[PDB]
C-alpha cells in the first residue's frame, strides 16, 4: 500500500460486514446456480419451483438449517465439536477483501478493497492452511475414527497441493516484484495478462485449486460412497451449514483469485469497468469448474498424491527457477512470453495423439 | 487418451444446451398407456345394473388374499346385480394389494377392472382399505383427492392423461389424448 | 413354561407378573406382546410370552387400553421389561380366535409359532 | 462324453440312475462312496459346481428313503481348456437324525456359501467346512426355515370392521396330500401331463 | 425451538421445512429403484427442495422406507431413525413396507410403523414415481398442518414427535 | 483396522454389510455379511399356486425379471408338457433382451456413479425410462410385469407397441456408441479399472463366478449358446469376451452385450408373424373370455383354473438361462398338487459373491466400492 490510502476503521468494519453478508447471499445463490447447471448438464431440468428461478428456495433451506436440532454427539470433544466450524468459517471468509474489484476510490468514494496488505499472498497462504486445520480438527473431535480417516485423507491431499501453491505463486512475484495484489494487477495493466508469461505455473495453480475440495480428486472424501469424509457426518443443524458454507466460500475464493493473479483482474484493455469484468471472469471460471464437477471422474487420493507431488510441484519450481534467471538478468520481458506460448503449444499438441 | 476429457466436456455441453426432455408433474399430465395397472373400478351394464355378482373370484386370484367379498341376496323389486347374488361388502386393502391384474382377469362379469389412478398415498393404515363406494366408476378421484376437494372446495384434477380408455373400462371417464 | 395372571384383569396380571419376574435379568430374553389388528391400538388387547431361553412365562389377554386400567398397565409392563435390560421386544398379530387357543396349544408349538410370526417392535408404541 | 463315462462308472457298482424324459439326469451315490466318488468327479473334469440344493420330504405324499436329501450340481464349462458341456446332479440322502455330509469346499470353493445356506434353511451340517455360519436368517432366529416342520408364519389380512382372513384356511389350492373339498381327487387333479 | 410459539413464525418455518424436505432414502428393495427413477430426466423430485441427497442421517429430515423391511435389518434402520436430528419425518414406501404385502410370512415386517413412526403410507408395487412425489407432497401439506384423515381429525406436523423412545 | 462398513453406509448399494480387514490404504480382506433382505420366496412359493407364483418370480431379481419369468415358465412347461406357439417364443426373447438392456443400463449407471462422475447416470437411465414405457403399453406395469404365462404370453400386443420399439431401436445404437466412446477411451478410468478386479478363471470357476464377469476373464461360456432354450439357437449371435478380467473389460463387454441385445431384438422383430398367444390346453389355459356366457365347461374350467389351478405330475425339473448376472434356473419339485412342493433357485448372484474377498484382495480401499458395483450384484437375488 505505497500509493493507496487507508479508509477509517469504521469504514473498514462497514465494508467487512458488507463483504461477509454478500458472500453469504452469493454462496446461497451459487448453490442454486450449480444445482441448475448440473441439472442442465444431465438433461433433467432444475427447480423451476419455489422461485420461479428458485431464488426463494435458499430461504427455505436456511429456515431448515436452524431449528434442525444442533446436536452435541456423545464421545465427542465438548469444545472442539462447536469450535471447529467456527475456525473453518472464520478463516474462510477473510482473504477475499484483498481482491481488487476496481481502481482506487471506485467503491463510490473510499476503497474497492478492505485490506491491501504489503504481503498478500502470504496472508492468503496462512489462512488457507488454517482451513485444513479446521478440517482435520473437526474430523478428530467427532469421536468417529471412520470419519477421522477421511479427515486425514482430506488434510494430507489439501496440504500437499497447498504446498504446491507456493511454487505456483513464486513465478509472477519475480516480474511484478511486490507482494500486494494491486501492484500485480497494475503490472497486468501495463504489460498485460501475466499468464501469457507464466501459463504453465498458472496451470499448476489451477489444478492446485481442484485439490482444495473443488473437485476431481473427489476422494476428499465426502461421506458418500467411499471411506467417509471428516469434518461432517456428526453435525446436524448449523455447524454442518457452516462447513458447507466455508467450503463453498473457498471454492469461490479460488475462482476469483485465478483471474486476479494470472489473467486479467478486472483491468480490461477495453471499457476498463471496475466490478463487472471481475464478476464475469468469476462466472466463467465457475462455469468451467462446474463443467468439471459434472463431467470428470475421481482420483482415489493415491494417483492424486502422485500427480500433485511428482508432476505439478517439480514443474512449478522448474518454471520458478527459469523465471528467476530471466528476471534477475532482466534480459527481455519477451522471453517469458515466447517460452510460455511455446510450452502451451507443447502441452496442447500432446493431447490429440 | 487425453482427448477423452475434452470429448466428455463437449458432449455434456451439447446436452446442456439441449433443454427439453423431462415432464413437470403435476403441472404436466403424465401420459399413461391404456393397459396401465391402476385403482380398481367396478363397471355397470348399460341398464345400470352392477356387474358384480359377488362371486368372490377376484379374491381367490389374489396372491395376498387381500379382497373381502361378503355376498348377499338380490331384492327383485330394486335389484343390484343381474343374477340372484350381489356383493354386499366389497373391500380391497391397498396396502395388501400388489396390483397384478389377476382379479380383472378372473372376474366373469367384468365388475372388477384395474383403473389408472395412482395418487392413493394416505396417512393412515385404516384409511387405505378402499371400499365399494370408493371404487365405483361413478366416483371421481382417490380418497385423499376427494377429501381434499371437499375440505378445499376445488374439484378433483387427475394427474394423468391417457390416449383412450380400453373397452374393458366401459363407462370410465378419463382425459383422452387431447380430445378435450 | 409358566402361566401367571388372568384374562381381562389387567392389574391382577400385572401384579402377578411383578411377583413372578423377581430378579431375573432379561439381557438376552425375548418379549412377545401378542395382539390382533395391527393398526387399532386404542382398543387393543395383549398377551405376553417371555422367552428367556431357559424358561418361559405366559400372561393371558389382560393388557392394553381395551380394559380399564389396561393402558397404564401395559405402559408399566413395557417400562419394567426395559428397566430389566431388555432390548428385544416383539409383537405378533394373530387372528382373534388364535389369541385364545394359542395359550392352550402345547408349549412347543405355541412358542415356535410366536417366535416365527413375531415382528420387531419399538417399545415406544406401548409407553 | 464324460457323462456317459459317469453313467458307465456308476452302473457297475449298483448305483440307481434316475432319468426323466425331459433331458435331466440323476446319479444317486450312497454317502460312504459319496465323498471319494465326487472327488473323482472333480478329477473327471467337473470344473464348475452349480448348486447345493437341499430337500425336506416330510409332507411328501409318497415315502422317501430319508427325510432330507442334498443334491449337488456338477458341470464342465464348454469354453474352457477342454470343454465337453456335460452337466448332471448327484443326490445324497441325509437322515433326519444324521444331518452330516462332507463339504466340497476343499474340492470347490463354490460350496463355501452354498452349504452354509443349507445349514441355515435345513438342519444339515456339512462336515469340514471352514465356517458354517448362519447366512440368511437373523442370528436370534430359532430353527431352520425351509424344512416342512417349520411354519411359514403368516399374519392375517386386515379390513374395516372385524373382517379378517387367515390365508391357510382360505386356500383353494391343494397340496399333494390335501384331499380337497370333495370326497376324492382323480384325473387331472391327481397329477396331469400332456402327451406332446 | 421446534418451529413453534409464534403465529407467523410457525407458519413460516412450516413453509421452510415443507419445501426443505431433504429425503434420506433407505434403499431396501425394488421400491428403491422406483425411487431412484424419481430422480432421472423424466420425473425428478429435485424441484420441491429435494435435490441434495445426504447419505448421512444426521443431515436429512425425511426418511423414506423404500422396500421390504426384513427383520435382520429392523434394528439397524431403527438406529438410523434414533440417530437423526429431531425435526425428522418417516415415509413408508410400497406394499411390503406399508403392510405385509403379498409376503405374509416369517421374514418380513408386516408394517414398518412397528420400528419407526410412519408419517404417510403410499400403496403401489412399485408405487409409480409420480405416486412417490404425491406422497412427498402429501407430507408437505401434512407438516403445514394442512392434512386431515377420513375421520375429520387434523394430523400433527411431525410423527415421531409423539412417542416415548425408551 | 477391522473396519465395519455398515449396511447401506457408506452408500453401499444393495443392502450389505462388510467387515474390511484393512491396514493402511490396501485391502487385506473383505468379509461380507448378507441376509438383511431375506424374504422367503423359496418358502412362500411352497404355499402359492403355479399361476400365482408368476407374481412372485420377477420380485427376486427386480432389474432383470423376465429371465426369472422365462425360467419359471419353461420349468413348469417341461414339467407338464405345454406347447409354446412360435410367436410367444419370439415375444419372450424380445422382452428378455429388452429387460436385459434395462438391467445393464442400471448396472453401469450405478457403477459409474458409485465412484466416478454423477452425470453419466442420467443419460443411460433416461433411455431406460423410454424402455419402461414399452412395458406399460403391453403389461400396464413398469416392472414386476405379469405378462408371461405357462403356454407363452398373456395376450397379444397393441398396434402402438412396435413403432415405439422401432423408434428406440434406431436411437439406441448411437446412444450405446456414445457411452462406449466416453468410457472405452478411458482418460482417467483406465488408471482406475484396468489393473483392479483380478479374475483368474481357475478360482473364478472354483467359486462358481458365472455372471458375465467370467467371460471378462476369457471363458467362452454362454447359456444362450451352450444350452439353447428359447430359440436363441435361431439367432445370429456374437459373444463378447475380455482379455484379462478387470473392471474395464467387464464394463466394455457389457456395453457390447447391450449392442448384441439390440441386434437380437431387431432380428426377432423381422421374423415376427401374427398368430396365437398361448397354449390352449384347457388344463393349462382358462377358456377364452367370450364363451363364458355360452358354454358350461367354460365356466367350470375358468372357475377351477383360477381357484384351484392345475396339478402337474409328481417330479423334479430344472432349466438353465442366461441373465444379466449369470446362469439362472429353478429346481422345481412338484408333488402333484396345485402348489409346488419346493422351488429352489440357483441364484447366480449368490455364487457370484463368493469371489469378492478374492477380487478386492490387495486392492485399494476406495476401489472396494467400484469392484463391488462392477461385480453387478442385485441383493434381491443373493438374500432372496
Ligand atoms: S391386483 Fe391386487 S387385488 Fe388384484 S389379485 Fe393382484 S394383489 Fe390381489
Ligand atoms: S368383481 Fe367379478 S370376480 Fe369379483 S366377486 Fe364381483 S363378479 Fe365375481
Ligand atoms: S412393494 Fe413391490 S416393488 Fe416394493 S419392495 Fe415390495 S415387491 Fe418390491
Amino acid at each position: 500500500t505505497w500509493s493507496y490510502p487507508v479508509d477509517p476503521y469504521w469504514m473498514v468494519a462497514l465494508k467487512a460486514l458488507l463483504v461477509v453478508v454478500g458472500l453469504l447471499t452469493a454462496f446461497a445463490f451459487m448453490t442454486l446456480i450449480e444445482r441448475r447447471l448440473l441439472a442442465r448438464f444431465q438433461v433433467r431440468m432444475g427447480p423451476n419451483r419455489v422461485g420461479p428461478f428458485g431464488l426463494l428456495q435458499p430461504l427455505a433451506d436456511a429456515i431448515k438449517s436452524i431449528f434442525k436440532e444442533d446436536i452435541v454427539v456423545a464421545q465427542a470433544d465438548r469444545f472442539l465439536f462447536v469450535l471447529a466450524p467456527l475456525i473453518s468459517v472464520v478463516f474462510a471468509l477473510l482473504a477475499f477483501g484483498l481482491i481488487p474489484f476496481g481502481p482506487p476510490g471506485s467503491f463510490f468514494g473510499y476503497q474497492p478493497w478492505v485490506i491491501n496488505l504489503d504481503l498478500g499472498i502470504l496472508y492468503l497462504f496462512a489462512v488457507s492452511e488454517l482451513a485444513v486445520y479446521g478440517i482435520f480438527l473437526s474430523g478428530w473431535a467427532s469421536g468417529s475414527k471412520y470419519s477421522l480417516l477421511g479427515s486425514l485423507r482430506s488434510s494430507a491431499s489439501l496440504i500437499s497441493y497447498e504446498l504446491g501453491l507456493g511454487l505456483a505463486l513464486l513465478a509472477p512475484v519475480l516480474l511484478v516484484g511486490s507482494l500486494n495484489l494491486n501492484d500485480i494487477v497494475n503490472w497486468q495493466k501495463e504489460h498485460g495478462w501475466l499468464f501469457l508469461y507464466a501459463f504453465p505455473a498458472f496451470l499448476v495453480y489451477l489444478i492446485a485449486s481442484m485439490a482444495e475440495a473443488a473437485r476431481t480428486p473427489f476422494d476428499l472424501p465426502e461421506a458418500e460412497q467411499e471411506l467417509v469424509g471428516g469434518y461432517h457426518t456428526e453435525y446436524s443443524s448449523i455447524k454442518w451449514a457452516l462447513f458447507q458454507m466455508a467450503e463453498y466460500i473457498h471454492f469461490i475464493t479460488a475462482s476469483a483469485l485465478i483471474p486476479t493473479l494470472f489473467l486479467g483482474g478486472w483491468t480490461m484493455p477495453v471499457l476498463e469497468v471496475p466490478y463487472l469484468w471481475m464478476f464475469l471472469k468469476i462466472a466463467f471460471f465457475l462455469f468451467f469448474f462446474i463443467w468439471i464437477r459434472a463431467t470428470w471422474f475421481r482420483l482415489r487420493y493415491d494417483q492424486l498424491l502422485r500427480f500433485g507431488w511428482g508432476f505439478l510441484f517439480p514443474l512449478a519450481l522448474l518454471w520458478f527457477l527459469v523465471t528467476a534467471l530471466v528476471v534477475a538478468l532482466d534480459l527481455p520481458r519477451t522471453y517469458l512470453l515466447y517460452l510460455s506460448a511455446l510450452s502451451f503449444l507443447v502441452l496442447l499438441g500432446a493431447v490429440l495423439y | 487418451t487425453l482427448k477423452a476429457l475434452a470429448q466428455s466436456l463437449g458432449i455434456t455441453l451439447k446436452y446442456l444446451f439441449s433443454k427439453p426432455v423431462t415432464v413437470p408433474y403435476p403441472d404436466a399430465p403424465v401420459a399413461l398407456k391404456p393397459r396401465f395397472h391402476g385403482r380398481h373400478v367396478l363397471t355397470r351394464h348399460p341398464n345400470g345394473l352392477e356387474k358384480c355378482i359377488g362371486c368372490s373370484l377376484c379374491a381367490a386370484a389374489c396372491p395376498a388374499y387381500a379382497i373381502y367379498v361378503e355376498p348377499a341376496e338380490n331384492d327383485p323389486e330394486n335389484p343390484v346385480s343381474a343374477g340372484e347374488r350381489y356383493a354386499k361388502v366389497y373391500e380391497i386393502n391397498m396396502l395388501r394389494c400388489i396390483f397384478c391384474g389377476l382379479c380383472e382377469e378372473a372376474c366373469p362379469t367384468g365388475a372388477i377392472v384395474l383403473g389408472y389412478d395412482f395418487e392413493m398415498a394416505d396417512y393412515e393404515y385404516s384409511d387405505l382399505v378402499y371400499g365399494k363406494e370408493d371404487m365405483l366408476v361413478d366416483v371421481v378421484g382417490t380418497k385423499p383427492q376427494r377429501r381434499e376437494a371437499k375440505r378445499t372446495g376445488k374439484p378433483v384434477k387427475v394427474g394423468y392423461v391417457v390416449p383412450y380408455v380400453r373397452p374393458e373400462l366401459e363407462g370410465f371417464k378419463a382425459p383422452t389424448e387431447g380430445g378435450k | 413354561m409358566v402361566r401367571v395372571g388372568m384374562r381381562a384383569a389387567p392389574r391382577v396380571s400385572l401384579e402377578a407378573l411383578k411377583a413372578a419376574l423377581g430378579g431375573l435379568k432379561l439381557s438376552e430374553a425375548k418379549v412377545y406382546l401378542i395382539t390382533d389388528w395391527q393398526d387399532k391400538r386404542d382398543q387393543a388387547r395383549y398377551a405376553l410370552l417371555l422367552h428367556t431361553g431357559k424358561k418361559d412365562l405366559l400372561v393371558p389377554d389382560a393388557f392394553g387400553p381395551a380394559f380399564p386400567g389396561g393402558e397404564e398397565a401395559l405402559s408399566e409392563l413395557v417400562g419394567l421389561l426395559l428397566a430389566q435390560g431388555a432390548r428385544r421386544f416383539y409383537e405378533a398379530v394373530v387372528s382373534p380366535g388364535e389369541m385364545t387357543a394359542l395359550l392352550d396349544l402345547p408349549p412347543e408349538e405355541l412358542l415356535k409359532r410366536v417366535m416365527a410370526i413375531a415382528n420387531p417392535t419399538d417399545p415406544g408404541i406401548y409407553l | 462324453m464324460r457323462l456317459e463315462r459317469v453313467l458307465e462308472e456308476a452302473r457297475a457298482k449298483g448305483y440307481p440312475i434316475e432319468d426323466n424324459g425331459l433331458g435331466n439326469l440323476w446319479v444317486v451315490l450312497p454317502r460312504e462312496r459319496f465323498k471319494e466318488e465326487m472327488a473323482h468327479y472333480k478329477a473327471m473334469g467337473f470344473n464348475f459346481l452349480a448348486d447345493i440344493v437341499g430337500l425336506d420330504y416330510l409332507t411328501y405324499p409318497d415315502p422317501r428313503p430319508e427325510r432330507f436329501a442334498v443334491v449337488y450340481e456338477l458341470v464342465s464349462l464348454p469354453g474352457w481348456k477342454d470343454g465337453d458341456g456335460s452337466r448332471f446332479f448327484v443326490r445324497v440322502y441325509v437322515p433326519e437324525e444324521d444331518p452330516r455330509l462332507p463339504t466340497v469346499t476343499d474340492l470347490w470353493g463354490s460350496a463355501n456359501f452354498l452349504e452354509r445356506e443349507v445349514y441355515d434353511l435345513f438342519g444339515i451340517v456339512f462336515e469340514g467346512h471352514p465356517d458354517l455360519r448362519k447366512i440368511l436368517t437373523p442370528e436370534d432366529l430359532e430353527g431352520h426355515p425351509l424344512r416342512k416342520d417349520y411354519p411359514l408364519g403368516e399374519t392375517p389380512t386386515l379390513f374395516r370392521e372385524g373382517r379378517y382372513i387367515i390365508p391357510a384356511e382360505f386356500r383353494a389350492a391343494l397340496t399333494g396330500k390335501d384331499p380337497g373339498l370333495t370326497f376324492y381327487k382323480g384325473g387331472s387333479r391327481k397329477g396331469y401331463r400332456s402327451l406332446w | 425451538r421446534e418451529g413453534i410459539l409464534f403465529t407467523t413464525l410457525e407458519k413460516l418455518v412450516a413453509w421452510g421445512r415443507s419445501n426443505s424436505l431433504w429425503p434420506a432414502t433407505f434403499g431396501l428393495a425394488c421400491c428403491a429403484i422406483e425411487m431412484m427413477a424419481s430422480t432421472d430426466a423424466r420425473n425428478d423430485l429435485a424441484r420441491f427442495g429435494s435435490e441434495v441427497f445426504r447419505a448421512s442421517p444426521r443431515q436429512a429430515d425425511v426418511m423414506i422406507v423404500a422396500g421390504r423391511l426384513s427383520k435382520k435389518m429392523a434394528p439397524v434402520m431403527r438406529r438410523v431413525w434414533e440417530q437423526m436430528p429431531d425435526p425428522k419425518w418417516v415415509i413408508s414406501m410400497g406394499a411390503c413396507a406399508s403392510s405385509g404385502g403379498m409376503f405374509n410370512n416369517y421374514a418380513i415386517v408386516q408394517n414398518v410403523d412397528s420400528v419407526v413412526p410412519v408419517d404417510v403410507y403410499v400403496p403401489g408395487c412399485p408405487p409409480r414415481p409420480e405416486a412417490l412425489i404425491y406422497a412427498v407432497m402429501q407430507l408437505q401439506k401434512k407438516v403445514r398442518g394442512q392434512a386431515y384423515n377420513e375421520r375429520g381429525e387434523r394430523l400433527p406436523p411431525v410423527a415421531a414427535w409423539k412417542r416415548t423412545r425408551g | 483396522m477391522t473396519l465395519n462398513v455398515g449396511p447401506q453406509h457408506p452408500s453401499t448399494h444393495g443392502v450389505l454389510r462388510l467387515m474390511v480387514t484393512l491396514s493402511g490404504e490396501e485391502v487385506l480382506e473383505v468379509v461380507p455379511h448378507i441376509g438383511y433382505l431375506h424374504t422367503g420366496f423359496e418358502k412362500t412359493m411352497e404355499h402359492r399356486t403355479y399361476l400365482q407364483n408368476i407374481t412372485y418370480t420377477p420380485r427376486m431379481d427386480y432389474l432383470h425379471s423376465f429371465a426369472h419369468d422365462l425360467a419359471y415358465a419353461l420349468a413348469v412347461e417341461k414339467l407338464l408338457g405345454a406347447v409354446v406357439p412360435p410367436r410367444a417364443e419370439t415375444i419372450r426373447v424380445i422382452l428378455n433382451e429388452l429387460s436385459r438392456l434395462a438391467s445393464h443400463l442400471v448396472f453401469l449407471g450405478t457403477g459409474l456413479l458409485d465412484l466416478g462422475a454423477l452425470t453419466p447416470f442420467f443419460y443411460a437411465f433416461r433411455e431406460r425410462e423410454t424402455i419402461l414405457d414399452l412395458f406399460e403399453w403391453v403389461t400396464g406395469q413398469r416392472f414386476h410385469h405379469n405378462y408371461i404365462r405357462i403356454g407363452g404370453v398373456k395376450e397379444d400386443l397393441p398396434e402402438e407397441f412396435v413403432p415405439e420399439l422401432k423408434k428406440l431401436l434406431e436411437v439406441l445404437p448411437h446412444r450405446i456408441d456414445e457411452y462406449e466412446a466416453l468410457f472405452a477411451e478411458s482418460p482417467i478410468f483406465y488408471e482406475r479399472a484396468r489393473g483392479v478386479g483380478v479374475i483368474p478363471p481357475e478360482v473364478a470357476i472354483d467359486l462358481g463366478l458365472t455372471g458375465g464377469s467370467l467371460r471378462a476373464s476369457g471363458v467362452n461360456y454362454d447359456v444362450r449358446k451352450a444350452y439353447p432354450y428359447s430359440g436363441y439357437e435361431t439367432y445370429t449371435f456374437d459373444v463378447p469376451l475380455g482379455e484379462r478380467g478387470d473392471v474395464f473389460d467387464r464394463m466394455l463387454v457389457r456395453i457390447r452385450e447391450m449392442r448384441e441385445s439390440v441386434k437380437i431384438i431387431k432380428q426377432a422383430l423381422e421374423r415376427l408373424e401374427p398368430g396365437p398367444v398361448r397354449d390352449p390346453n384347457p388344463q393349462i389355459t382358462p377358456p377364452p373370455r367370450h364363451l363364458l356366457e355360452t358354454s358350461m365347461e367354460a365356466v367350470i374350467y375358468h372357475f377351477k383354473h383360477y381357484t384351484e389351478g392345475f396339478h402337474p405330475p409328481k417330479g423334479e425339473v430344472y432349466v438353465p438361462t442366461e441373465s444379466a448376472r449369470g446362469e439362472l434356473g429353478y429346481y422345481i419339485v412338484s408333488d402333484g398338487g396345485s402348489m409346488p412342493y419346493r422351488v429352489k433357485v440357483r441364484a447366480p448372484s449368490f455364487v457370484n459373491l463368493q469371489s469378492l474377498p478374492y477380487a478386492c484382495k490387495g486392492e485399494q480401499v476406495p476401489d472396494m466400492v467400484a469392484i463391488i458395483a462392477s461385480l453387478d450384484p442385485v441383493m434381491g437375488d443373493v438374500d432372496r
